[PDB]
This record gives C-alpha cells, structure tokens and sequence, in this order.
C-alpha cells in the first residue's frame, strides 16, 4: 500500500515487473469525521410499570402494552432486576445500544417453570397450541424470571389460569378469552357438565415449596422492527452535529455507513425515512431533528493505471488518472510534469512533439517509452510514413527487375 | 471457502463427525467449481486451436500442394511455392514471393489508330520511350514491336479518348 | 463488426463495497479476482489487435491529387472534404445511424444524477470502460489512405512498390478479368460512369433516409450495455441471506452472526462476475471470426480482384471500397 | 447436494417453515448451476 | 453439420416443481433464469 508498484508487484506475486502499463485499484478517499443523529427525546422508558409491577396478567388473556418516546437505558436493570432467561432472535444483544426501535410492543403474562421452553417459534405444546403464539418470522426479545415470594401463597394461589380443552390450534398473536363448554364426544352439550363435557380453564397451583417446574415465573415479549420507518424510540447515543460535503462515517437512527452528504430537492410524505435505491441501497434519508432531506453519496470513484518500463533497468513510473480533468486535486501526487491526455491525466512523464512507434500503448493515440538523464516520455503515434502518387492523366510506372522474398508464417 | 481450515486432517482431528460434514461439503463445492472453470476455460481455449489447425490445413493444400492466387494468403507478394517444417505444437512456413523492384516511367494510351481502325494490345499495354511505341506486358518492361500479330481490331478510331497515331506492321 | 467493448472490474468494490470487513473477509479466495481479471485483460488487448489487423494493411499513407482526372467517376461521397473528423459524406452518415471511453468527473455524477444515469451507477461499483487506442480519426485517415492507393495505382500497392496507372486502362483490366474484353469498356466509358454515378447516388439516398439498416452494429452495443446493467441490477439479490445491504447485516448482528450472511453474498456476487467474464469470453470469440472475415476481404476484394462466387459481392466481381463505421466496416462491392 | 434429502416434498413433510429453508435453499443453488453448466455447453457447441 | 436441436426452459418447472413454497423462494433470485432463456433464444434463433 506504499505506491501503484508495489501494488501491481503483490498482484502478480513477484518482486520484479515487466515493461508495460497495469491496472490497479480505484482512487480511494478515507472519512475523517465521525457523524450521529437521533431524535430529541427526554423521558426514559417504563421499565417500573412493567417489569416492577405488582399483578401481571394471565397467559390466556395477556396483555400487551404500547412503548413510545422514550429512552431505552436497561442499565438501570443491573441493580434489582436478574433474568433467569434472555434471548433475542432478530438482533444481536450487543447491539441494543446502538438503534432505534420502530413499532415496540411488550406483552406480559405469568406460567409455570417448565412451560418457558415454549415461548419459542416451533415449539409444540400446550402454552403455544391454545394459549399464546409466536410467528415464525419473529423479530424481537423474549425475557423470563421467577417470581415464587410474589405469585405464590402459604395456601395456593388459584388466581392465574390456562385454557385446555380447546378444538383446533391458535394462530400467532391471536387472543381467545371464551368460555364455552367443550365437548369431548359425538353427544351434543347445553351448558351441563358430565363425563365427557369440560370446563376449558383450569388454575395453577402455585405453592411456596412446590419444586422448580411448579414455581411461578414471569415473562416479557418485546417485539419491534428495524431500520424501515421513524421509530420515535431510540437508545442512549449521544448525537453530534452534521458535516455536509466531507467524506463522513455516520449512523442515522441506527443505520451506519459512510458517504459525503448533500441537499435533496426530493420531498417524502410523512410516513416515509429511507429512499432505498434500485439495488436496495440507501440514497436519501431525513434528518430526524431538522426534517430536511439529505442525499448519500460515495466517495470512491476512479480508476487509475501504471506505467512502467522494468524494474530491472528503472525504478520510476507514471501514474493515468482516468476520471480527472487537471486543467487536479483528486491525485496521489502532483509531480511536475502534467500532460491531461484525452484518456485521463498523464502525472509521471514528459510530453513531446516529436511521433514515434507505440512502444507502451496507453490510450486514444497516445503512447509513451523511455527516452534520453533517462525519463519517460508521452506522445502521439506515427501511422506510417505518409506519401504521395504521381497521377497525371497519361503516365504508368513499369518494373524492370524483380526480387525473391523468402518470408515465414508461425501457426 | 469459508471453513475454519482448507486442510481435512485438522477437521478430522479435532471435529466429530456432524461438526465435520458441515465443513468438508464447502471445500467439495468450492473444489467442484474450481475444476467446472479449468474445463471451461480449456473448452474455449481448444476452440481457437481448432480454428488454427484448420487454416493450417487450408494453407498446406493452397500453398504446398498448390499455387495459390488469393492476395496475402501465401506470403507477401505474388506466390511462388512453400515449404513446411515442423515445430513443438505447430507449423511453420516458408513463403516464396516475387517482388518488382525498379520502377521507370513512360507515357501511354489504348487503341492506337493505323488507318480508320482501332487497335488494342491483346496483352500487355502500350508504351512510348519518348518517341517510338512499343506494346509490352505489365510486370516486366520487355518492350515489342507492333504487328498485327500482337493486336486485334475493333471499330473506327472516333469514339475512344487517348487513342493515339502510329504504324502498325506485319 | 470488427471489435467489441473493452471493460475492467474492481471486485472489491462490487462485492464488499466500502466495509472493511468484508474485505478482510474476501481475503480467503483471493485467486480467483487477479482470473478473471487476467481474461478481461487478454480480451481487451485482443480487440486492437483486431483493429490493426483489418485497417492497417499498408504503412503508407497516400494522398489524394487535386485535379481528379478521372475518365467520369466521382468519388466526392466516398473521399474526404478537408472543411470538416475529416471524413467522408457517407461516413458521416453511418456516425449518425449508430448511437453511442469518456472523461466523467466526480463532480457530475455528484448529487442525484448518480443511481439516475446508468453510467454513474457502474462507476460507483467498480465497472469501468476503457477506451480504444485508435482513433476514428487514425481510423479514417487509413481508409483514405487505402481508396487512395486503390483509386491511383490498382493493386500494386498491395504486392510492393505503388505504380501509378489511369483508372479507365484499370477498369480495361478488371474486365478482361471476368471474361469480357476492352473494347467494351472503351465503347461505353460514358454509359458505364453514369451508372456507376447514379448507383453512389441510390446508396446515398437510401442512408440518408430513416431506415436503420446498421443492426449488426447497433446489437453489440445494446448487448454490452445491457450486461452491464444485468450485473447491476443483480446486486439486489439475497442469495439465501436475510438481507442484501451490508450495513443492514452490521447495524444488527456482531461478528460471529454477520459471516454466515455475508458469505453467502460473497459467493454469489463471484459467480455472478464469473459468468459475466464466461460470456464476454464466448463473444470475444464471434467478434475475432468476423474480424478475420474482414481482413480477408480487405485483401482479396480491395487489394486485388476476386474470382471467388459471391465472396465480394453478388455477381461479376469489379471491385470494393471500405467505409470505416462505429466498431465495424462497411464495404460497397461494384458488380 | 448437501441436504437431508432430495425431494421437497419429503423435507415439508417433516420440517418446518424455518429448518425446511436451509435445505431448499441448497438444491435451489445447485440444479440453478446445472442449469448454467448446461447452457454454457451449448452456447460453446452451437459456434462449431 | 447444418444445424442442432432447439430448446427451451422452465426454470421453475426444473427447479420447484409443483411446490408453491420453492417458488417464493426462488423469488429471490428471480433474473438468473431470464438469462439462461435469452441465451437459448439467441441459440434457436441462429439455427434458422
Ligand atoms: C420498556 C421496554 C423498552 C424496550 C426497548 C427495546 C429494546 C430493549 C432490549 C432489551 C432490554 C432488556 C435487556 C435486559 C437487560 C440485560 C439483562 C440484565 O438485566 O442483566
Ligand atoms: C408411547 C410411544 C408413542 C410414540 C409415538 C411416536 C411419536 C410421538 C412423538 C412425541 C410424543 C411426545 C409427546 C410430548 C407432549 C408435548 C409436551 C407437553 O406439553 O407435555
Ligand atoms: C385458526 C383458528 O383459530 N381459527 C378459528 C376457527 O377455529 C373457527 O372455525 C373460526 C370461525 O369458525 O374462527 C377462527
Ligand atoms: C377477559 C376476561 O376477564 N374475561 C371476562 C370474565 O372476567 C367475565 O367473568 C366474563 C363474564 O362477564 O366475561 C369475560
Ligand atoms: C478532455 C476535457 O475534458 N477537456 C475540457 C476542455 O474542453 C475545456 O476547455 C476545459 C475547460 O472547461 O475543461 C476540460
Ligand atoms: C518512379 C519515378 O521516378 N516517378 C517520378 C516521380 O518521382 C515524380 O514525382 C514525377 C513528377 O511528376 O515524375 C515521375
Ligand atoms: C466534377 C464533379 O465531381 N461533379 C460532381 C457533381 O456533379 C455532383 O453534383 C456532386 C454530388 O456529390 O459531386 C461532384
Ligand atoms: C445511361 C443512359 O443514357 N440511359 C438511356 C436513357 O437515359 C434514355 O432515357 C433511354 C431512352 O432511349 O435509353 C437509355
Ligand atoms: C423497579 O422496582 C425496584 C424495586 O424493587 C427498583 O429498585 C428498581 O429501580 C425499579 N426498576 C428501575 C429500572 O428503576
Ligand atoms: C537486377 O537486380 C540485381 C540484384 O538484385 C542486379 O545485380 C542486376 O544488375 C539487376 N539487373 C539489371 C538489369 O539491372
């Protein structure tokens, strides 16, 4: 990475090069700042209300509760609050301090221990068949812990219920709070229960030396979605000001990358964030706090080229720079020799007026070699010695002596 | 190919036997393709060397078999022969041409005009040394003198734009 | 046709983009980039060589006398007009007939002009074009060159030394060649130059109406940009993954989930570049057939007087010029 | 190919919508190469 | 030789079968199997 030699020298694998012109990387420009952007928000989230809460719902009618405009710093957890189980499906945990959440949702509900293997997509039994039902494609947070000195009593607690006795299978997220009596047999049923009609709802128990497996835990599912709308709903990030026209690595509302930014004529609706171009890429965003459009933009644009006449009898090159006009900043170095061909500026060689044979061909008639102090020079090629006939009206040129070639064919 | 190794004895070593097929069907893959593009490229390669033994073959039978008149086909100039010799994976040839080599000027027209009738070479052209006309073929200057032998007659000399006036024998 | 579009690939670009850990990521193949690069390469050089093959026959470059002095031709379509790109009438023509390597500057596709003009949406992935190293004006001052060699000195210029002949005792020749002798010619000249004449004239008349005419021209270029623009679009293509974007993949999983996905991309976006190069590969090889079936006829139809059967031309062969187009040539064959 | 099986309609017999994905996801990408690898043989008979 | 024989493709006949969940799948990918049939076009169009 010192120079275009040395480059095309770990390209070819080898120490030593022979004449001619290479190909090499494009013209890379690195960012120098750093840019974030979140929303305004003060308040912080609800985490009392909801993991501190003092009667939690029940698994057949759960309840789920809407999140919004607020600060989400779950290091106020690590004080009081310790999971027995966590597990995130559609993002990393490492990764929660660094975004901003869409449409969260927190649904809350009460089982017994060894029921928590089921709040699961695909699991199969009897919280997830009738009771409550994940997707398949869920996006999300499950949390779980134990709660035997809260949801337990020295008698037994009958107060958190689970439906049995159900005809077909839920669907994901779907509720079901009726009481109807479910018949097990052919015969009919009108509200009476015997022997083959039964109640679909029955308690848990919930003592305080029941074992684990019979003891109470708590759950939380928080489902949300990333990096598609607003998401009034972000994470501890400080933001910093915005940097127009500098090649910058930014994060907006989550979504990371580097570019230059500018100013859009473009106008969204207000339901929209990102512009997602044909090849799904990004190419517009809006401020989240002053509400203007900005565009996206890379910043490495090129190609550049090497010339060379052996590293066995020179050590100096020639650098092409296709896609500049230096009539000249977007370059390694300056030199002192600029030519600005027609394919591209020319930094490394001398220009002449003279009109050779192509020796290392370049581009759009343009050639160049190593010349008498030894340099490199560029210059326009011949095309053969022009020359004229002598058509008068009348006149004819006849030979008078012939020559025996003798030429060779290779195939 | 995006395993944890490119070597099977350090898999195998220190892998069971599911933890192992999972890494060894990716080198499989990436093996496979690598040898489907060896033999694509020599397909296409094989192409061109069927194109080129094929001219070779063309120009044994027009070259040395043969006198060939196609321009640039056997040599450079007007053909003679050729000879072939052979070389590791190929064929060489040895053209021989015939090249004109001093040139000389003259002045010359058609139809030359002895007495109300036309007269044309036959073959060959028309020149003057200045003051005399000769006829002669075109490349080699052997200048003749102009019977009726070496002409034919068409015509009365009032239509053709050069014709000249001289003295046709026999 | 006689030559195809020169290309180059940075793959970097195209598959990782601007993420370093991608790129560092890549590293584990790394051998098969420098491939397909190297036959990009071979294809490019071979498409000069093409070039100079068919145009560069002589290295003389004839000129053309003032006075014309012909026996009532008219090459004034054909020949040049110094005024003017000094070309010819109908070579103008031709250029104005085919649609479409440039300067483009950072600074114009800089804004939404970029993901909006198709060449910028390349650029910014590592697609370039390169351009060819002969000039249409290199090219049409050898074609001068070649119909002023013909026009003056018949096909002697093609076996040595250029001598001079007039055109009417050539015209004697080329027709004592297909089996009908002089006084033909000598006893028609006139006839035989005005039908010559109006033929030019049809043909001029015919391009410079609104009938194409030039597809086999005008399919190579719409082919070779709409590889380009397949590649392009197939960079939004998941290939087993949840995502196509990067930064998507980035933004939400670390360094052990992220691999799994961007692999796979990985994968992808290489065979999708090794079918590229696979098919550019098959079409170098069309456009080589068809550029040795021109520098045949370069030689055996303009360079001298053909007795095959319907090689130069339907019927009786009396000769051909050459007209350079955009990758290709055009010969007229008088019969 | 490097899946459980060959038929689809005995892998969605017995897995899932999610552990059935993985698998289907294999014999897409190799019968699509199939499909390449025979179109590049053609396109190279077809020039002779 | 003159000619060969002309053919043509499904992709999605080859490839899912009569599965409606490989479909939605293959989806993704979508613009691979236009260029094997252009291709096969192109062949059976230059036989004539
Ligand atoms: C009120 C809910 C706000 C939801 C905000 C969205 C995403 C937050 C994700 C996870 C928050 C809980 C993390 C558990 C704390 C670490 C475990 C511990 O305590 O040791
Ligand atoms: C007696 C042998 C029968 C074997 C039949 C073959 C396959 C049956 C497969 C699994 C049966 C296990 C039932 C698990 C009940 C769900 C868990 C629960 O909520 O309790
Ligand atoms: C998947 C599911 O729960 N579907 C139920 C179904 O049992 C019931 O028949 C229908 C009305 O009849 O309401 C709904
Ligand atoms: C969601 C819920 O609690 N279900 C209620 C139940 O409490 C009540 O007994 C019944 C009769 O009104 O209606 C239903
Ligand atoms: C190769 C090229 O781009 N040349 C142009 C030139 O025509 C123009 O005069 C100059 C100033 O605008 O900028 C540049
Ligand atoms: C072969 C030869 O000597 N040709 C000459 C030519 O050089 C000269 O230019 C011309 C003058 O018109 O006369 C003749
Ligand atoms: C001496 C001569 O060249 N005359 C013709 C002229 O009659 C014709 O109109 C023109 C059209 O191209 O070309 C020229
Ligand atoms: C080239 C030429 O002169 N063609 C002539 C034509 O002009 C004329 O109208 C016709 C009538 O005799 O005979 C013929
Ligand atoms: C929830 O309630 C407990 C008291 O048991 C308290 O210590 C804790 O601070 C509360 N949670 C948060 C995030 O403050
Ligand atoms: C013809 O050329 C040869 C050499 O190639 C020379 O020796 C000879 O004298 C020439 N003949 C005439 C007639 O000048």
């Amino acid at each position: 990475a010192l120079d275009p030699l040395s480059e095309t020298k770990c390209t070819l694998k080898s120490f030593t090069v022979e004449k001619g012109i290479y190909q090499t990387s494009n013209f890379r420009v690195q960012p120098t700042e750093s840019i974030v952007r979140f929303p305004n928000i003060t308040n912080l989230c609800p985490f009392g209300e909801v993991f501190n809460a003092t009667r939690f719902a029940s698994v057949y009618a759960w309840n789920r509760k809407r999140i919004s405009n607020c600060v989400a710093d779950y290091s106020v957890l690590y004080n009081s609050a310790s999971f027995s189980t966590f597990k995130c499906y559609g993002v990393s945990p490492t990764k929660l301090n660094d975004l901003c959440f869409t449409n969260v949702y927190a649904d809350s509900f009460v089982i017994r221990g060894d029921e928590v293997r089921q709040i699961a997509p695909g699991q199969t039994g009897k919280i997830a068949d009738y009771n409550y039902k994940l997707p398949d494609d869920f996006t999300g947070c499950v949390i779980a812990w134990n709660s035997n000195n809260l949801d337990s009593k020295v008698g037994g607690n009958y107060n958190y219920l689970y439906r049995l006795f159900r005809k077909s299978n839920l669907k994901p997220f779907e509720r079901d709070i009726s009481t109807e009596i479910y018949q097990a047999g052919s015969t009919p049923c009108n509200g009476v229960e015997g022997f083959n009609c039964y109640f679909p709802l029955q308690s848990y128990g919930f003592q305080p030396t029941n074992g684990v497996g019979y003891q109470p835990y708590r759950v939380v599912v928080l489902s949300f979605e990333l990096l598609h709308a607003p998401a009034t709903v972000c994470g501890p990030k400080k933001s910093t000001n915005l940097v127009k026209n500098k090649c910058v690595n930014f994060n907006f509302n989550g979504l990371t990358g580097t570019g230059v930014l500018t100013e859009s004529n473009k106008k969204f609706l207000p339901f929209q964030q990102f512009g997602r171009d044909i090849a799904d890429t990004t190419d517009a965003v809006r401020d989240p706090q002053t509400l203007e459009i900005l565009d996206i933009t890379p910043c490495s644009f090129g190609g550049v080229s090497v010339i060379t006449p052996g590293t066995n009898t020179s050590n100096q090159v020639a650098v092409l720079y296709q896609d500049v006009n230096c009539t000249t900043w977007r370059v390694y170095s300056t030199g002192s020799n600029v030519f600005q061909t027609r394919a591209g500026c020319l930094i490394g060689a001398e220009h002449v007026n003279n009109s050779y044979e192509c020796d290392i061909p370049i581009g759009a008639g343009i050639c160049a070699s190593y010349q008498t102090s030894q340099s490199i020079i560029a210059y326009t090629m011949s095309l053969g010695a022009e020359n004229s006939v002598a058509y008068s009206n009348n006149s004819i040129a006849i030979p008078t002596n012939f020559t025996i070639s003798v030429t060779t064919e290779i195939l | 190919f995006g395993a944890i190794s490119s070597v099977l004895n350090d898999i195998l070593s220190r892998l069971d036997k599911v933890e192992a097929e999972v890494q060894i069907d990716r080198l499989i893959t990436g093996r496979l393709q690598s040898l489907q593009t060896y033999v694509t490229q020599q397909l296409i390669r094989a192409a061109e060397i069927r194109a080129s033994a094929n001219l070779a073959a063309t120009k044994m039978s027009e070259c040395v078999l043969g006198q060939s008149k196609r321009v640039d086909f056997c040599g450079k100039g007007y053909h003679l022969m050729s000879f072939p010799q052979s070389a590791p994976h190929g064929v060489v040839f040895l053209h021989v041409t015939y090249v004109p080599a001093q040139e000389k000027n003259f002045t010359t027209a058609p139809a030359i005009c002895h007495d109300g009738k036309a007269h044309f070479p036959r073959e060959g052209v028309f020149v003057s040394n200045g003051t005399h006309w000769f006829v002669t073929q075109r490349n080699f200057y052997e200048p003749q003198i102009i019977t009726t032998d070496n002409t034919f007659v068409s015509g009365n000399c009032d239509v053709v734009i050069g014709i000249v006036n001289n003295t046709v024998y026999d | 046709p006689v030559s195809m579009t020169k290309t180059s690939v940075d793959c970097t670009m195209y598959i990782c983009g601007d993420s370093t850990e991608c790129s560092n990521l890549l590293l584990q193949y790394g051998s098969f980039c420098t491939q397909l690069n190297r036959a990009l390469t071979g294809i490019a050089v071979e498409q000069d060589k093409n070039t100079q093959e068919v145009f560069a026959q002589v290295k003389q470059i004839y000129k053309t006398p003032p006075i014309k002095d012909f026996g009532g031709f008219n090459f004034s379509q054909i020949l040049p007009d110094p005024s003017k790109s000094k070309r010819s009438f109908i070579e103008d023509l031709l250029f104005n007939k085919v649609t479409l390597g440039f300067i483009k500057q950072y600074g114009d596709c800089l804004g939404d002009i970029a993901a909006r003009d198709l060449i910028c949406a390349q650029k910014f992935n590592g697609l370039t074009v390169l351009p060819p190293l002969l000039t249409d004006e290199m090219i049409a001052q050898y074609t001068s060159a070649l119909l002023a060699g013909t026009i003056t000195s018949g096909w002697t210029f093609g076996a040595g030394a250029a001598l001079q002949i007039p055109f009417a005792m050539q015209m004697a020749y080329r027709f004592n060649g297909i089996g009908v002798t002089q006084n033909v010619l000598y006893e028609n000249q006139k006839l035989i130059a005005n039908q010559f004449n109006s033929a030019i004239g049809k043909i001029q008349d015919s391009l410079s109406s609104t009938a194409s005419a030039l597809g086999k021209l005008q399919d190579v270029v719409n082919q070779n940009a709409q590889a380009l623009n397949t590649l392009v679009k197939q960079l939004s293509s998941n290939f087993g993954a949840i995502s196509s974007v990067l930064n998507d993949i980035l933004s939400r999983l670390d360094k052990v989930e992220a691999e799994v996905q961007i692999d796979r991309l990985i994968t992808g976006r290489l065979q999708s570049l090794q079918t590229y190069v696979t098919q550019q590969l098959i079409r170098a090889a069309e456009i080589r057939a068809s550029a040795n079936l021109a520098a045949t006829k370069m030689s055996e139809c303009v360079l001298g007087q053909s007795k095959r059967v319907d090689f130069c031309g339907k019927g009786y062969h009396l000769m051909s010029f050459p007209q350079s187009a955009p990758h290709g040539v055009v010969f007229l064959h008088v019969t």
